[PDB]
């Protein structure tokens, strides 16, 4: 994808002169943010979410992408806000869940709702190394009530279906 | 005038007559001329604040019905621009809240949906008295709104473009608050149970009907207190298949959702102060075009 500053200016301006109205133009906000995003203007972006919010609220997608844009510029709080916000508009999409449950890994938060939330986590996606290696150092940061979940979902998954190497490597170490 | 909350605002099939119902108790209907307006009737005879209402055709006779919170069905009858009384009711197991006639290509029926656990189908036959339908057992909680069904659209029975005249029977649904969505169809000279289906375990505001003029797909968009809606499709023959979809989902109060006259855009009011105008593209698929501020 060969992007540049007048590439993203004069695509701008073609998708301006596809629009002949002002709702039509807000509507077509969430590419704009993705636009401004890639030529570096974060407050364009979420005007342009805000404007696309007025015409169209409440819908998982639009969360999804604010979600995905607040995750990538670093405001994990505003991230888990929106991730949450459209978790509680319509859970239809685990990938809010898994977020959440990845930003708190990093983030390192020693609280019962973050080890409900990680549980969660883990009960829906019980593979991918990378949650994975996120959840156990989680619960090991915790202490037993955490191990013993931990050990509850290595149980569950290796009666699902044979463990891998470095989850049995994990839950020997 | 009209200084308290106005409810519901119908016009005239021709655009001369304007009902507003309020609950300011006071009905005035004025004029459509010149850009102006002119107060020519002022109707009043309600106990309550009153809600919904709905116009006729007048080739089957200029009929208005009204309903408010007092156990009341209110109808008068229009004659030399005048309109005085016809049928009154009174007496439910709470108040009236929906009120709508069948279309043309069926008769002049009127549905009456409240939350009182029953059903009761006002018939108007001949040029005096009326019938009474009466279904019992059928809601737990109680009913909350009542969409009619015209038999014109060929969604629901593949047979109409082929000069071939279908069935000119009553059909329509209902979502009441006892957490089950059912069909009615009058079938075997009375009402008994048609289709019913499980989606909601609480409250259920409103429905409405797609009337299609060309459009061969049936379709109906439902609308709930918790913001959920529901997007009822069909395009087969005899029986229909109703799939509990999801579109735009809400978390406020999602309140009315109504179709256009010739089901080309749909309206939906709640709690958001915005009303999205949707419409079907030529691709298929939905898209919104305009809006507007509540």
């Amino acid at each position: 994808m060969r992007r540049s500053k007048a590439e993203i200016q004069r695509y701008v301006e073609n998708a301006q002169n596809s629009a002949s109205s002002p709702r039509e133009k807000s509507m077509k906000g969430f590419l704009f943010a993705r636009l401004y995003y890639e030529a570096k203007e974060y407050e364009l972006a979420k005007r342009s979410v805000s404007s696309y919010i007025s015409v169209q609220e409440r819908d998982p997608k639009a969360h999804r992408f604010l979600g995905q844009l607040f995750e990538i510029e670093g405001n994990v709080e505003k991230a888990v806000g929106c991730y949450k916000r459209s978790l509680e508009l319509n859970p239809t999409q685990k990938d809010l869940t898994l977020r959440i449950a990845e930003l708190i890994c990093t983030l390192n938060i020693k609280d019962g709702r973050a080890e409900y939330w990680v549980e969660r986590a883990s009960k829906l996606f019980p593979g991918s190394p990378e949650i994975y290696r996120l959840k156990e150092q989680l619960l090991s940061s915790q202490g037993e009530a955490g191990w013993n979940q931990l050990f509850d979902l290595i149980q569950a998954e290796l009666f699902a279906r044979p463990n891998d190497v470095y989850v049995n490597l994990k839950l020997v170490d | 005038s009209h200084e308290d909350m106005i409810h519901d605002a119908q016009m005239d099939y021709y655009g001369i007559r304007l009902a507003t119902c309020s609950s300011d108790r006071s009905v005035k209907i004025f004029d459509v001329k010149n850009g102006g307006q002119i107060l020519i009737a002022d109707l009043r005879g309600h106990d309550g604040p009153v809600w919904q209402v709905a116009w006729a055709h007048p080739m089957y006779g200029n009929i208005l019905a009204s309903c408010s919170y007092d156990r009341k069905v209110i109808i008068w009858k229009e004659e030399n621009g005048t309109w005085e009384k016809t049928y009154e009711y009174t007496g439910h197991d709470s108040s009236v809240n929906s009120v709508c006639w069948a279309p043309h290509d069926f008769g002049l029926v009127l549905a009456c949906g409240s939350s009182d656990g029953a059903i009761s189908i006002l018939t108007f036959t001949g040029d005096g008295p009326w019938e009474v339908k009466k279904i019992s057992n059928a809601h737990t909680i109680g009913c909350n709104a009542v969409s009619w069904a015209p038999s014109v659209i060929p969604g629901s029975l593949v047979d109409q473009p082929s000069s071939q005249k279908p069935n000119y029977i009553k059909r329509f649904v209902s979502g009441g608050c006892d957490n089950l969505v059912k069909i009615w169809r009058e079938e075997d000279g009375q009402w008994k149970e048609d289709q019913k289906l499980e989606a909601h375990s609480d409250w259920v505001r409103d429905v409405a009907w797609a009337p299609s003029i060309g459009l061969p797909t049936s379709t109906i968009a439902s609308c709930s207190q918790d913001g959920r809606v529901y997007i009822w499709t069909s395009d087969d023959a005899a029986t229909n298949c109703w799939t509990p979809k999801l579109l735009h989902k809400f978390n406020d109060v999602v309140w009315h959702v109504s179709w256009s006259i010739t089901a080309n855009i749909l309206a939906v009011s709640g709690g958001d102060n915005k009303v999205t105008l949707w419409k079907e593209s030529v691709d298929g698929q939905w898209a919104c075009i305009s809006d507007v501020n509540k």
